[PDB]
């Protein structure tokens, strides 16, 4: 089997760290696995080089910035090849341009267009470990490019798709993706497998370490993704596609906006949300129930930072379209159960509502998906709701 | 005609149930859906907007084969808890934009509502998820709505 | 016209320093000159990268070492491109692979085989300044290579040859090449022009600053070479092809070996020097005069570090070929006059011997070239001989 | 023929002059070459090896047109300063390897002496410069010597 492994800046932050990465990679190769390793620049180099450029200009030239920042990964790919060769395991380093990770022309934010499997496949069949520079490529004209944040993660997943790897392993600080935030529920436990769809629905698990885009890419190409702690304490979590509920997700940074008595006619929903979109306000939830006497209510949710901007915009719309009023509330939290199998089982929503009612928590809003039920409650109840649902659905440990 | 999405999905086998003027107090959502679940009727969509003057409306969807059954349980619940009425509809379709992207809900939903609006398709219900925006419309307009959405967006 | 400029590590040591070179380049470009600039890594970067590799291994893998050290120049080319753009002069950086500097495979010591002029010529005709990373290229298989010490000097001259530039400018600390070492003769003068042949003949004027190989290369392809102080105090010196004597050269690190009474038969000269060459002793001077009674003497000169090795090898040979003795002396100095036009005029050697005779200096050995006379004298007289010759030839000027 | 050099040069217009047993004391090279220079005779090669028993030999070369003039001046100087004799030769040629590389005199010279020794060409004089190794041989052997050097070396 073929495996793609990606190592973050911390993992390769020092020579001592790189030597350790090599030792592990040695173990996989020793097991009969062909290995492709994706590495990032050692810690501080990417920020240090960017800082060197901003030292030169306030808005540094995107095309030239790419050739500066891209060098960091090139130092790293060589050291790990050396630390591997020293350990008796053959390795070859690859530049972005050497493999041929063909990309966009958007300079500090380039997107992968095509990856040549021919040169790497030959190195793998010759028994060598391929060490690829993460976060780089070149456009159709030969100009160097950088992917953007999470670029290395993207590269690893893109290599996994083009090479049709068995799985792509992302090494990081966390031991996996958990049933819920362990800071909130100490009995939260590590998950063995979840679908791409479940992982995306539990957004807050999405963070700085694993970029959301990476989860998105692997899903498009059915790339088995494993998240593990760098030192293999455990198997990690396998995110692939195929326990009544997988997990509990929540968001405390929410504010709700409702426009009441809206005329129930085509185009009105566009009038409500259109101007919000024009202002670049992120919208999370949108809820509209059935009209009565040709009027309805329309509610959506935004981050607290943008609450008043969205509210003043909505008040304008309520004046424009003749609605009864526009009102908002920032004292809310969103709590969700996600899991496949919700689709095949009756009563999952019943059990969630019962568990909230046992705790005297009033449900203000309900929104849904095939694999998700979301509830909006008063912010004070957030941790209690999360714990109530967590024992109720038997995820406790 | 440029925005990116994974696909457009729809379901013609859906029936809408609404219980209106339900008291906005803890335990009610369970009283409504508890007996539906006890009968083993599967539930797909559930929509509840904010309460006004201490009552709210609660809507859910079921497979068409369970409509008449769910309707009567809901009607009996409506009388038990003092709700105003229980109403049902079988002539609806659920159409969704999938693979939306979390930070982009305001963009794709704006385009979808716009596309529907160009044709005169009235939206009766809206629900959201991290990766989906879903709409409920009268069933007869489905084909026009799907064609409008295919023109409005770019499939990935 | 087209000028190629090379700036070393000190010249691009800091961002502040890089900024000035850009100003320097700006002036030329504004004058109607197409400019190609070759730059080195920022100060300390090349050594910092090597030491990072020795950290991994005792003998770091040559092919992978090339991938790491080459990155230093790649940072520098972008910064100077950015520093040029800010100033309002368009620039594009070129990695070695981009221009296409094709090379050899000797990884840490690669030799340039071919340079593509097409892409650079295009950027120049578009009116941009092309900044090329010195000291790197790629072999025929796509492997990154580094030129070795003095690589950037080599790169600039190679670009000058392949582009048929009007001249190649080497920027460094010295003001030019002098009549003689100023430490010895404070009245030494900066030279305007000397031939490649004179410059090579004055070997000690070639420091680490100007690699001798770089001068050799320029000579084979008639690349006019100028050496200047980085801040254009003056015209520098021009070395190209084409004053009684140009300069005075000397070497204190010498030792003479003589084998006396050698049989004057074909093949004996091979017997004397063959084994010296086998031991890798570098030899400077070789002097043999006409035989008398079918025997002659054979003398050569070596660095003092190799003296005892050479002497003991010679004694053995003297024994083998039946010579009368082999003798050595470490208490010698070599002083030379070099100048073109020596070929043209009579009596130049007379004047050199007279000046040494005025000073009571005994001449022990004489060796010659069309443009050079070399003398070997007692070591104590080195500075005096150089001064006497420097005034005799009116170089004080 | 592995070694690289720039080329093979030779000069057929040369005449050898040697004054033998000259006292090894300062000013003597000027006394020998002073009058030659006074006659305006140009000099090319000058070769002097180390003194032994307070005398040395001193050889130089001039254009063939000037041999007879140089020979007599040297003969008078030889008588003036007490040298043993002054002798001349016209039947000689100068052949040189150019483009040597200062680093490689030992290697190129070993190869040049070997190629000449494989033919039976006796080397009578050897002189050196930073970028050149020079040999003097009987003129009749010039063609054979040049071909041998070409065979033994690789040119640029
Ligand atoms: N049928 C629900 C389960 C809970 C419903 C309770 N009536 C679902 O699949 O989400
Ligand atoms: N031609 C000069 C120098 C000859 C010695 C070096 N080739 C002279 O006759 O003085
Ligand atoms: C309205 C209904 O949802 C009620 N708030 C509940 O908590 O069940
Ligand atoms: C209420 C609003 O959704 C309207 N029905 C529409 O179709 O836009
Ligand atoms: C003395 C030595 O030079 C000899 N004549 C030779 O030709 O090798
Ligand atoms: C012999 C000759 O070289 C003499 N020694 C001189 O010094 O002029």
């Amino acid at each position: 089997a073929l495996i793609v492994q990606k190592f973050g800046g911390t993992s390769v932050g020092t020579v001592e760290r790189i030597e350790q990465v090599a030792e592990k990679v040695k173990k996989f190769r020793e097991a009969g696995d062909d290995v492709v390793v994706v590495v990032s620049a050692m810690s501080g180099e990417t920020n240090r080089l960017i800082g060197l450029a901003n030292q030169i200009m306030e808005q540094p030239v995107p095309r030239e910035l790419d050739v500066m920042v891209s060098t960091g990964e090139q130092v790293t790919i060589a050291l790990l090849s050396m630390a591997l060769i020293k350990r008796g395991v053959p390795a070859v380093s690859y530049t972005g341009n050497q493999v041929r990770i063909l990309t966009d022309s958007a300079h500090t934010k380039a997107r992968i267009l095509h990856i040549d499997d021919t040169h790497i496949r030959a190195d793998l069949k010759a028994g060598r470990v391929v060490v690829v520079a993460g976060f780089q490529g070149v456009d159709g004209n030969g100009n160097i490019t950088t992917l953007g944040r999470g670029g290395s993660d993207t590269t690893g997943v893109a290599l996994a798709a083009a090479l049709k790897a068995d799985e792509c392993q992302i090494y990081t600080d966390v031991d996996g993706v958990y049933t819920t935030d362990p800071r909130v529920v100490p009995q939260a436990r590590r998950l063995d497998k979840i679908t791409f769809e479940e992982m995306l629905e539990m957004a807050s698990l999405g963070s700085k370490v694993l970029q959301i885009r990476a989860v998105e890419f692997a899903g498009k190409y059915n790339v088995p993704l494993r998240v593990l702690h760098s030192f293999q304490e455990g198997p990690g979590t396998l995110i692939t596609i195929d326990p009544i509920i997988s997990g509990i997700a929540f968001n405390r940074d929410e504010a709700k906006l409702t426009i009441r008595g809206v005329p129930d006619t085509p185009g009105v929903a566009f009038k409500i949300l259109g101007p919000i979109s024009a202002a670049n306000v992120e919208v999370d939830m949108i809820v509209q129930n059935v009209a009565h006497d040709n009027t309805t209510d329309f509610t959506f949710t935004v981050h607290r930072n943008d609450y008043l901007n969205a509210l003043e915009i909505l008040k304008q719309t309520a004046a424009n379209i003749g609605a009864r009023e526009a009102i908002g509330d920032t004292n809310i939290a969103k709590v969700s159960i996600v899991g496949v199998g919700m689709r095949s089982h009756a009563g999952v929503a019943s059990r969630m509502f019962e568990a909230l009612a046992k705790e005297s928590i009033n449900i203000q809003m309900i929104s849904t998906s095939e694999i998700k039920v979301s509830v909006v409650i008063e912010e004070k109840y957030l941790e209690l709701a999360v714990r109530a649902l967590h024992t109720a659905f038997e995820l406790d440990a | 005609e440029q925005p990116i999405i994974s696909g457009i999905a729809f379901n013609r086998d859906e029936a809408k149930l609404t219980i209106r003027g339900v008291p906005d107090t803890p335990g009610v959502a369970f009283k409504i859906l508890g007996p539906i679940s006890a009968a083993n009727v599967e539930v797909d969509m559930i929509v509840q907007n904010v309460a006004h003057d201490n009552t709210t409306d609660f809507t859910f969807t079921v497979h068409r084969n369970d409509y008449l059954n769910a309707l009567e349980i809901l009607k009996q619940t409506a009388a038990n808890i003092g709700a105003r009425e229980a109403i049902g509809d079988t002539n609806i379709a659920k159409v969704s934009i999938v693979g939306v992207g979390m930070r982009s809900h305001a963009g794709v939903a704006s385009r979808m509502f716009e596309a529907l609006a160009k044709e005169s398709i009235n939206i009766q219900m809206i629900s959201t998820s991290e990766i989906k925006v879903s709409v409920v419309i009268e069933e007869k307009y489905l084909e026009l709505a799907v064609r409008a959405l295919h023109t409005a967006f770019e499939l990935d």
